[PDB]
């Protein structure tokens, strides 16, 4: 049945990771109490996906919620479809983690891991196939991030054939908790090169940006930002969870994605950001244009590997590759040119929610390296005066450390620099 | 917008006509190995015409016809004109082909005055026999161009477009070794740029050892009483209507995936009773010099741009 | 009487399959329940139809085919469709996960777990055959299963039964209609390895298929229900002599005899006329002379490639309906003239024809109209290696970055296989220049 | 242009027509290559549990 997991860890993960469950459960038909009204049975046909049958036939999230302290936990339960979640699987602890990646990770976060994975062999257990597992968090706090890559670590450890899959929120100065926010998203960075086969990065910074240039929002709050986050997040999973000539799944995506096992980190993008529904060129227009990039890189100053397109409503499926077809070779300097049929598009005739036409788009871009530059400044800024260290070092971690994931991401930006002239 | 590669750089014709498409905004230049290209200058020897015409959604064109080597190859030329019979043929001189097919035994059963040529000159079969390539008999009675005795050939450029329409240059060229004609000393006997550029006073009797079609037409008037047009014209338009009307059902892009065109260089001689003579045809032709502009324009002009529009010079045959 | 097992292999075959049989079935007139009233001899038989099909004592037809997806979901429809009282429960064999589009998930790390289980059941109808000739096995160059599993079950058929005849029904790569991009890989790897084990192998490759039911059927976005109702008439076409009284290709051994000289060199093009929209409101009926020469248009070829520049090892004529000798040799005389078709110098220049009067069925509500008559032609000629040159070189642009390969060696494959596999294919590539340019 | 072999019946017919004329590996072999790639599979795997087990004995001491 090609189950799959979902985690949430930390207040951005629990956050964006109830608007997905909120999103898709509309999608599905399933209202806050869990059944089911819906018209058509191209609503249930892989309803399995993402969700477990209830005694009553009722459907529960298959979903495990984690955190170090219960605030947003909480109010997840008081917010829309909180009571749709097994309330089992809520796993929390109490001290919090402090914005602190070893806090995360090998203290605080060391002592709740085991119980998280006691759900998560529930779980797993009662799954006829299982494809892996989904994370959502962020990187630049403690949770999400330290405790997060740590529950990775330990999955890949007891389901290493299976595929390990996030949604990676990036931090930035422009929406910032704290200063050593470059600290616990670089550690973390090294953790998801090596433990995942697929990572969606969803910059914070393109989402303020989104936010304030296009969508006419002066100060956006962090529920516009997970707006576009819903969004993103419902049509990157759109051919996982409706039957379509594509039968897709986490692992053929990991296939026809990364060529090479490291560079899987994806750059989103959506459109549109209304009673007039776009025309599919407008779509096409905007889904590639670097404004609708949900990541912060300008696709102009790298290459896409791979990318994967995919266009709800119903539309012309010869206009689709018409137009899309007619964008690669207007803009053919930004794909590859030894990766033959490297651009894969489909089609899903169920819209979401109050759009006639929308379109998401996957793209293995070497332009990410730009994302973890950007990180990588603003840690050596710090790290070259050993600034903000004796919060971690207090915590057990060696300078060492450091330096290794430093180096591991620069690495990382070189490989993906050195596909960008081949 | 359309989409092109090139891939013989040192191409005198394409070269600028790749240049011209630039220069129109609308056409965009790829590297050599992009697949998603709408025409490709392609590769002088063993383009890979397989590939062509599998792009979705790619109208592709390519200038050269796959098998035109069957018009251009000496070998394969006295091969198609003795064996195809939409040419029996009376303007082709008596050719044989011969090895390191072969016929040496037919070759001397016609050689009862008996002078020829080969490469690929002398009067004794043994003398070039010995470049252990094909056998014509040599024109000994050329026409003349006077005053100064001179031998000469004609060039023609020809093209052919997707449709097959074929397409003379109005202009063409007349290449003189501008020295005397003697007999037998190996001078005016090869008169071009291959036994005059590094041996033969280089563009005596004209310019730059190439009159043009105008003044050719006068002397021929004012020498002869007759025309250009009537004289020779007609039975180069003849000769080059014959071989590519010959072969076209072998390399027709008209029903195929991908479509070509392709110019042509055809190469004459005219006889002193002035009948005309099919020397070779040459498949990556390059032009004369102040004609370069006009010919690789209306190669453009009836070639590329009638299968990808945008926002007469020839004579049709 | 001589019977024939069609192994289904992967989505493509399977679903190719599902069109052919229910071809074969409006062909043979066996109903969606087995049950063939034309028959007469209940529960047996040494007819020509029992070649592909077994009987029951209750009356039923049972195609003698066994069905293979790694996955279900393809299959199951199968289980549940028009023809589910056709097959034995037994036929229809479904693993747990896919290919995941991966040769080497599907030949070593899956494969290896259900090979045992498919010899047996393909066993069980090798036992009900008084004398097998061999297997008919359809799958897609492109798939994990398709390409990594085939290869393995035809490296154990040439095992258990090495006398036996292996014929191949296969899909080649499109863009416009693909599901990976790591296909040309998969098609490399799969031929590789397959070679040796197959006598005869039809390519058909998805955008001449693609194509022609766009420009001939006038369909927009063709389905793969156009696709396969199309592939199963040039199917039907190929097979219709081991299942009709016939004297030419009435075995398996004749396809190899007939149209395979050198055994490497055993892709035969196939040319198929006419396909005519069955929407296609006024239409003047082709002759026998019209459809012959569309044989020779490279636009209705299962391979475009350009077959005026290479030669030809032999040619087979199949007629479907209302065609008598006088007609075809008339119409090869006009045709031999005005068309480039060379042999090679060790080849008779000329053809063998067949006719069944039988005019093709068309899947009633389909997108094929009925026709007077219509053609298969069986040339094997050596422009089917320009096809190799376009799957090698867009293997050749992947793998010299080595894009994708860490997803083969981390099944326990080694980059070797990758090279040997393409040194393969560039031997097989000279061996059809040798055969056909000067 | 001649014919040949002209076989008829009540299905059809068919004939030649000339224009021109002219001038395993074993199973063992098989299992040894089907496991040696099991075998770097296990590889493989044992190398990841390895480094998985460093990383707890380095969460262990930090
Ligand atoms: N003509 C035709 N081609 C098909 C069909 N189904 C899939 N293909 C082609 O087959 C290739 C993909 O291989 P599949 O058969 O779908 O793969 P598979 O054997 O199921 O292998 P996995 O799904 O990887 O386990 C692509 O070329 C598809 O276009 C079909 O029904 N008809
Ligand atoms: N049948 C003939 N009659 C008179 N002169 C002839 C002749 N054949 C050759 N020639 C002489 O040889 C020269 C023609 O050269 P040719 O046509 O063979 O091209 P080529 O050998 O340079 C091949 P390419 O141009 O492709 O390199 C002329 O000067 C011409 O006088
Ligand atoms: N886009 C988005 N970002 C968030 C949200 N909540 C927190 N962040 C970002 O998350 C980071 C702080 O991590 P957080 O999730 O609060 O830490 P944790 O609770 O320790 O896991 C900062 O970079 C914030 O910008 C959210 O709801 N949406
Ligand atoms: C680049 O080459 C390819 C890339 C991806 C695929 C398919 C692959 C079967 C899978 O899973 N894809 C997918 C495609 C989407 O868009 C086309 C999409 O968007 C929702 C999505 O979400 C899971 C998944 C096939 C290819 O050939
Ligand atoms: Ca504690
Ligand atoms: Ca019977
Ligand atoms: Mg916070
Ligand atoms: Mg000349
Ligand atoms: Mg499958």
């Amino acid at each position: 049945m090609r189950e799959i997991v979902h985690i949430q860890a930390g207040q951005c993960g629990n956050q964006i990771g109830a608007k997905f469950w909120e999103v898709i459960s509309d999608e599905h038909g399933i209202d806050p109490t869990g059944s089911y009204h819906g018209d058509s049975d191209l609503q249930l046909e892989r309803i399995n996906v993402y969700y477990n049958e209830a005694t009553g036939n009722k459907y529960v999230p298959r979903a495990i919620l984690v955190d170090l302290e219960p605030g947003t936990m909480d109010s997840v339960r008081s917010g829309p479809f909180g009571q749709i979640f097994r309330p089992d699987n809520f796993v929390f602890g109490q001290s919090g983690a402090g914005n602190n990646w070893a806090k995360g990770h090998y203290t605080e976060g060391a002592e709740l891991v085991d119980s998280v994975l006691d759900v998560v062999r529930k779980e797993s257990e009662s799954c006829d196939c299982l494809q892996g597992f989904q994370l959502t968090h962020s990187l630049g706090g403690g949770t999400g991030s330290g405790m997060g890559t740590l529950l990775i670590s330990k999955i890949r450890e007891e389901y290493p054939d299976r595929i390990m899959n996030t949604f990676s929120v990036m931090p930035s100065p422009k929406v910032s908790d704290t200063v050593v926010e470059p600290y616990n998203a670089t550690l973390s960075v090294h953790q998801l090169v090596e433990n995942t086969d697929e990572t969606y990065c969803i910059d914070n910074e393109a989402l303020y940006d989104i936010c304030f240039r296009t969508l006419k929002l002066t100060t956006p709050t962090y529920g516009d930002l997970n707006h576009l986050v819903s969004a993103t997040m419902s049509g990157v999973t759109t051919c996982l969870r409706f039957p379509g000539q594509l039968n897709a799944d986490l692992r053929k995506l990991a296939v026809n994605m990364v060529p090479f096992p490291r560079l899987h980190f994806f750059m989103p993008g959506f459109a549109p950001l209304q009673y007039r529904a776009l025309t599919v060129p407008e779509l096409t227009q905007q889904m590639f244009d670097s404004k609708n990039m949900m990541a912060a890189c300008d696709p102009r100053h790298g290459r896409y590997l791979t990318v994967a397109a995919i266009f709800r409503g119903r539309m012309s499926m010869k206009e689709v590759d018409e137009q899309m077809l007619n964008v690669q070779n207007k803009n053919s300097s930004y794909f590859v040119e030894w990766i033959p049929n490297n651009v894969k598009t489909a089609v899903c005739d169920i819209p979401p929610r109050g759009l006639k036409m929308s379109a998401t788009f996957i793209g293995n871009s070497t332009a990410i390296q730009e994302l973890f530059k950007r990180i990588s400044e603003q840690f050596t800024a710090m790290f070259r005066r050993k600034a903000f260290l004796h919060w971690y070092t207090g915590e057990g971690m060696d300078e060492m450390e450091f330096t290794e994931a430093e180096s591991n991401m620069n690495d990382l930006v070189s490989e993906y620099q050195q596909y960008q002239d081949a | 917008m359309y989409t092109f590669v090139v891939r013989d750089e040192n191409s005198s014709v394409y070269a600028e006509v790749s240049r011209l498409l630039l220069a129109t905004g609308q056409w965009k230049r790829l590297r050599k190995d992009n697949p998603r290209f709408n025409l490709m200058l392609g590769e002088r020897n063993r383009l890979p015409f397989g590939r062509l015409g599998h792009e979705p959604g790619l109208v592709q064109l390519v200038n050269y016809y796959r098998g035109a080597d069957k018009l251009c190859r000496k070998a394969s030329l006295v091969k198609l004109i003795k064996t195809s019979p939409e040419l029996s043929c009376t303007w082709f001189p008596e050719s044989y082909v011969i090895y390191p097919t072969d016929e040496r035994e037919v070759f001397l059963a016609a050689y009862n005055g008996n002078v020829w040529i080969a490469k690929s000159i002398s009067s004794e079969a043994s003398e070039l026999l010995d470049f252990i390539h094909v056998i014509q008999k040599y024109l000994e009675k050329p026409l003349l161009l006077e005053p100064g005795h001179r031998k000469f050939d004609i060039r023609s450029w020809v093209l052919v477009d997707h449709l097959y329409n074929i397409y003379l240059y109005r202009e063409g060229v007349l290449r003189t070794s501008s020295e005397p004609y003697n007999s037998a000393d190996k001078t005016c006997h090869l008169t071009n740029h291959c036994i005059q550029k590094e041996y033969s006073n280089y563009g005596r009797y004209e310019e730059g050892n190439e009159m043009f079609f105008e003044e050719f037409n006068q002397y021929l008037m004012d020498a002869l009483n007759t025309t250009l047009e009537n004289s020779i014209l007609l039975q180069i338009k003849h000769i080059i209507r014959s071989c590519l009307m010959c072969i076209e059902p072998a390399i027709s892009t008209k029903h195929l995936h991908y479509q070509s065109f392709q110019l042509f260089g055809f190469d004459f001689m005219v006889d002193e009773e002035l009948k005309v003579w099919l020397i070779e045809v040459n498949g990556a032709p390059a032009c004369a010099q102040k004609l370069y502009a006009e010919l690789c324009q209306g190669i453009v002009d009836v070639a590329i741009s009638s299968v990808f529009p945008l926002a007469s010079i020839f004579i049709k045959l | 009487m001589r019977e024939c097992i069609s192994i289904h292999v992967g989505q493509a075959g399977v679903q190719i399959g599902n069109a052919c049989w229910e071809l074969y079935c409006l062909e043979h007139g066996i109903q969606p329940d087995g049950q063939m009233p034309s028959d007469k001899t209940i529960g047996g038989g040494d007819d020509s139809f029992n070649t592909f099909f077994s009987e029951t004592g209750a009356g039923k037809h049972v195609p003698r085919a066994v069905f293979v997806d790694l996955e279900p979901t393809v299959i199951d429809e199968v289980r549940t469709g028009t023809y589910r009282q056709l097959f034995h429960p037994e036929q229809l064999i479904t693993g747990k996960e896919d290919a995941a589009n991966n040769y080497a998930r599907g030949h070593y790390t899956i494969g290896k777990e259900i090979i045992d289980l498919v010899l047996d059941r393909i066993r069980k109808l090798a036992d009900q055959c008084t004398g097998l000739q061999g297997f008919l096995v359809f799958h897609s160059f492109g798939g994990g299963t398709g390409s990594g599993f085939t290869s393995l079950l035809m490296e154990r058929l040439s095992v258990d039964y090495g006398k036996k005849s292996k014929l191949e029904f296969s899909i080649y790569p499109a863009p416009q209609v693909s599901t990976a991009v790591v296909e040309p890989y998969n098609s490399i790897l799969t031929t590789h390895t397959t070679l040796e084990h197959s006598d005869c192998a039809f390519m058909v490759d998805n955008e001449a298929i693609y194509d022609i039911c766009r420009r001939n059927l006038d369909i927009e976005r063709p389905t793969y229900t156009n696709l396969n109702r199309l592939i199963s008439q040039i199917v039907s076409s190929i097979t219709a002599s081991l299942r009709f009284d016939g004297a030419l290709n009435v075995d398996l051994t004749e396809f190899q005899t007939n149209l395979v000289p050198y055994p490497r060199i055993h892709f035969p093009l196939a040319t198929y006329a006419p396909v005519i929209s069955a929407e296609k409101a006024y239409h003047e009926q082709l002759s026998v002379a019209e459809i012959t020469n569309a044989c020779f248009e490279p636009a209705n070829q299962m391979v475009k490639c350009d077959p005026r520049h290479g030669k030809y090892m032999a040619c087979c004529l199949l007629y479907r309906g209302d065609v008598v000798p006088k007609d075809v040799n008339a119409a090869i005389a006009t045709i031999k003239t005005k068309r480039s078709i060379q042999f090679v110098d060790w080849c008779p220049t000329g053809f063998k024809v067949g006719i069944n009067y039988q005019p093709p069925t068309v899947v009633p509500g389909g997108d094929l109209a009925k026709v007077q008559r219509a053609v298969c032609m069986l040339s094997n000629t050596t422009a089917i290696a320009e096809a190799w040159a376009r799957l090698d070189h867009k293997f050749d642009l992947m793998y010299a970055k080595r894009a994708f390969v860490h997803w083969y060696v981390g099944e326990g494959m080694e980059e070797g296989e990758f090279s040997e596999a393409r040194e393969d294919m560039a031997a097989l590539e000279k061996d059809y220049e040798e055969v056909g340019v000067d | 242009m001649e014919v040949i072999e002209l076989n008829k019946c009540t299905s059809g017919q068919s004939f030649e027509v000339i224009l021109k004329p002219p001038s395993d590996p074993s199973l063992e072999e098989i299992q040894k290559k089907l496991e040696a790639a099991e075998e770097r599979r296990k590889y493989q795997e044992a190398e990841l549990l390895k480094h998985l087990a460093e990383k707890r004995e380095h969460e262990r001491e930090v």
